[PDB]
RNA sequence: GUGAAAUUCUUGGACCGGCGCAAGACGGACCAGAGCGAAAGCAUUUGCCAAGAAUGUUUUCAUUAAUCAAGAACGAAAGUCGGAGGUUCGAAGACGAUCAGAUACCGUCGUAGUUCCGACCAUAAACGAUGCCGACCGGCGAUGCGGCGGCGUUAUUCCCAUGACCCGCCGGGCAGCUUCCGGGAAACCAAAGUCUUUGGGUUCCGGGGGGAGUAUGGUUGCAAAGCUGAAACUUAAAGGAAUUGACGG
């Protein structure tokens, strides 16, 4: 009841997280003791409010990737993306399941008679399309 | 006045006028 | 201004559609203009199903339903809150409101 | 001043031999005074009774009438008077996007009973169908109606009422109707919705006894 | 498609179009020859026959007039004439 | 003597209960199995004296309780149900007293058989009262 | 029966349950942004009578056509006349409520009428507030009829035809979704587009608001009324579409 933080405290908290993530710990009273030297805060009330939101945000950081940028999380994100190419190609299948009609397309593209190709049995029934209306 | 009731009033008035004309 | 393209009814290639009486106020209304609700209610309240099942002479007896089709003139339909006014863009949708199964 | 229910006596009601549960129930009437004989008081009563409390393990939406026409001892003797379906089943069966083919025919049995059989027929959408509606054209409906009107006659004319009663117990008429019309338009939900007794043959006593006894 | 060659349509779309809506009109119907079993006479019948055609040498039916196309009595052979 | 039928213990006797649960009043009529001969009939109107509550669920509850007491006193220990609304050219939904009446019949210890709607549905009816402009309220 | 009541029917058995009898209305649910018809309009089964669209067609005639002053047929409901029938509903009428009043809305009763046959009337927001014929100009998914072509499934039978689904194509419809085609004051419209880049053919019809759809004359009608239809005078606005705000029992 009546405990919503405003843009001021939330933005200041996010800014000091993305600036001083290394210099912060999970404690409230430790995090309130850094805001005096890492910033200028006109109020003690606003200072400890920001400190509490910083504790909440960094608890969430340790639990997950909050939209406030975390440098370490940035490098794990990077090494996930621009790395982990598997040892085997996901597109180097020894056999590829192929339509007779696409096989006919490939021989019209002069690529018939290729060993890595298996002609799939075409399905029978033509039962696509969802039933119309309710029921 | 609703146009329908104005029409009905005017029809009544026309009947009365025809009555008075017929009396002459 | 023409509020609705279909003029608030479904009559398209017809001249005259036979009327029905509103189930709430007994007003004559064209059948396609009237709001139709197909209510399928249990014959017993859900709070009394257990009492009826315990007082039943049968062991596995299924409760009959109550199949009733309701016709409302749009006056009673709006008054009884079955339908609601919508925005000009939202009037263009015809999807029935969701069942809300969970 | 004193209650009339001290003057009432209890009577048993017996289904015919066509039903294995013979014991329909008990009904009461005022004892005999003056010319107001209780025997005529029992006669002319209908017992609107279901099927599952007359047969063993059959459908519960079938429903029978069982007029009372003679009383002996403490038992009432009942004969078939008409069958029908429940309100719930009949009104559940009707659905949108499908057509109802209904037919009626008046027919006399061999023994002089006259019956009006009503049949309903419902169009079945195929399991692989995408079209929302399953409607039959007018000539298709007419052909189905004529087919069932033809077939209900030969199940009643050529044969007697008691076997008619025990053969519309499983609704073999409706199953045959469903099976006959698949070549014209597939149906799924076919029952003889109702039959009503029109005339009766003079109430031969021996027929009643052999219907209840052997 | 702003550049459809209206003046060399491939036979596919030419054939699927309506007969009058073709570039040059072409009747969909044709003439066929029909072979009643046990008969030597080769009877030429319209593909959309409206009447009961008969063999002059034997009293049997050959085609049943239907909505669009005459339905040939079973046991009869037929081949296209000059495509 | 109990003014009842000669019955065993493991079996039971069946009556027919006709609940005409309209609006403005409810009926808790109980007849025999054939329906020609009646046992007891009490309505919601004979259980309240306010003329507003004749269709109220509480009046139907009291009426169903007294029907149950009368039937048990007479020797009827199981009832079928034939629920009815006003029907005809008029409305088809049962009145508020149907639910309470049936719950009271069940709770009072009376046994229950087949339940069925018998509201008079017309294949087509005469003109319904109210005029083509309906009931203006 | 009502919001609540009351008028009203009731120990002479009203309401309720049951079996019958009769009468006259009405054809529920299936019933759909579905079909048909020139529109009005048309929904229980079966038979009969003629009639019609679309489709199919290597059938026939060969311009016979489109639109139309005058004229003619049909034309919801209500109304009028004559004869049957009159169940329910229900103008007028009566009563009970409500109200400050209540000639009303609400409740009860109830005449004409509502139903059938025959004869009038010729009017409706008779609406798509949108003339007909013809051509062109986007797409998409459905739907009704007809025809054609196909993997397969199902019904009898031994198989094909024939039905019932599935997938497409074509023609005519009822419509729908989308679009900076384009148009418009905009709402919106695949027509209300192809309109200053103004001309396919043709019929009707409007010229600010009232007076006035009145007066008078003519004409039709049993009547009610219908068709035709002014002037004096008066007025600076009346209106259409959207925006904002205020207000909404
Ligand atoms: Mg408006
Ligand atoms: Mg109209
Ligand atoms: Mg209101
Ligand atoms: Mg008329
Ligand atoms: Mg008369
Ligand atoms: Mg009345
Ligand atoms: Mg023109
Ligand atoms: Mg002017
Ligand atoms: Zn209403």
């Amino acid at each position: 009841m009546g405990r919503v933080r405003t843009k001021t405290v939330k933005k200041a908290a996010r800014v000091i997280i993305e600036k001083y993530y290394t210099r912060l710990g999970n404690d409230f009273h430790t995090n309130k003791r850094v805001c005096e030297e890492i910033a200028i805060i006109p109020s003690k009330k606003l200072r400890n409010k920001i400190a509490g939101y910083v504790t909440h945000l960094m608890k969430r950081i340790q639990r997950g990737p909050v939209r406030g940028i975390s440098i370490k999380l940035q490098e794990e994100e990077r090494e996930r993306r621009d790395n982990y190419v598997p040892e085997v190609s996901a597109l180097d299948q020894e056999i590829i399941e192929v339509d007779p009609d696409t096989k006919e397309m490939l021989k019209l593209l002069d690529f018939g008679s290729l060993s890595n190709l298996q002609v799939t049995q075409p399905t029978v029934g033509m039962n696509f399309k969802t039933p119309r209306g309710p029921v | 006045m609703r146009a329908k009731w104005r029409k009905k009033r005017m029809r009544r008035l026309k009947r009365k006028r025809r009555k008075m004309r017929q009396r002459s | 201004t023409k509020k609705r393209r279909n003029n608030g009814r479904a009559k398209k290639g017809r001249g005259h559609v036979q009327p029905i009486r509103c189930t709430n106020c007994a007003r004559c209304v064209p059948k396609d203009k009237a709001i139709k609700k197909f209510v399928i209610r249990n014959i017993v309240e859900a709070a009394a199903v257990r009492d009826i099942s315990e007082a039943s002479v049968f062991d596995a007896y299924v409760l009959p339903k109550l199949y009733v089709k309701l016709h409302y003139c749009v006056s009673c339909a709006i008054h009884s809150k079955v339908v609601r006014n919508r925005s000009r863009e939202a009037r263009k949708d015809r999807t029935p409101p969701p069942r809300f199964r969970p | 001043v004193v209650d009339p229910f001290s003057k009432k006596d209890w009577y048993d009601v017996k289904a015919p031999a066509m039903f294995n549960i013979r014991n329909i129930g008990k009904t009461l009437v005022t004892r005999t005074q003056g010319t107001k004989i209780a025997s005529d008081g029992l006669k002319g009563r209908v017992f609107e009774v279901s099927l599952a409390d007359l047969q063993n393990d059959e459908v519960a939406f079938r429903k029978f009438k069982l007029i009372t026409e003679d009383v002996q001892g403490k038992n009432c003797l009942t004969n078939f008077h008409g069958m029908d379906l429940t309100r719930d089943k009949m009104c559940s069966m009707v659905k949108k996007w499908q057509t109802m083919i209904e037919a009626h025919v008046d027919v006399k049995t061999t023994d002089g009973y006259l019956l009006r059989l009503f049949c309903v027929g419902f169009t079945k959408k195929r399991n692989n169908q995408i079209r929302k509606t399953s409607y039959a054209q007018h000539q298709q409906v007419r052909q189905i109606r004529k087919k069932m009107m033809e077939i209900m006659t030969r199940e009643v004319q050529t044969n007697d009422l008691k076997e008619v009663v025990n053969k519309l117990i499983p609704d073999s008429i409706g199953k045959d109707i469903e099976k006959a019309c698949q070549s014209i338009y597939p149906l799924h939900d076919v029952f003889v919705r109702k039959v009503k007794m029109l005339k009766k043959p003079k109430f031969e006593l021996g027929k009643l006894m052999e219907l209840h006894g052997e | 498609p702003l550049a459809k060659d209206l003046l060399h349509p491939s036979p596919e779309e030419e054939k699927r179009k309506h007969k009058k809506k073709r570039l040059v009109q072409s009747p969909n119907s044709y003439f066929m020859d029909v072979k009643c079993p046990g008969c030597y006479k080769i009877t030429t019948v319209f593909s959309h026959a409206q009447t009961v055609v008969l063999c002059v040498g034997c009293s049997t039916v050959l085609c049943q007039p239907t909505g669009g196309k005459a339905r040939l009595t079973e046991g009869c052979s037929f081949r296209r004439k000059q495509h | 003597i109990s003014l009842g039928p000669q019955v065993a213990e493991g079996e039971n006797v069946f009556g027919v209960c006709h609940i005409f649960a309209s609006f403005n009043d409810t009926f808790v009529h109980v007849t025999d199995l054939s329906g020609k001969e009646t046992i007891c009939r009490v309505t919601g109107g004979m259980k309240v004296k306010a003329d507003r509550d004749e269709s109220s669920p509480y009046a139907a509850m009291l009426a169903a309780q007294d029907v149950a007491q009368r039937c048990k006193e007479l020797g009827i220990t199981a009832l079928h149900i034939k629920l009815r609304a006003t029907g005809g050219n008029r409305t088809k939904t049962p009145g508020p007293g149907a639910q309470s009446a049936l719950r009271a019949l069940a709770r009072s210890g009376m046994k229950i058989g087949r339940i069925e709607d018998v509201t008079p549905i017309p294949s087509d009816s005469t003109r319904r009262k109210g005029g083509r402009r309906g009931r203006r309220l």
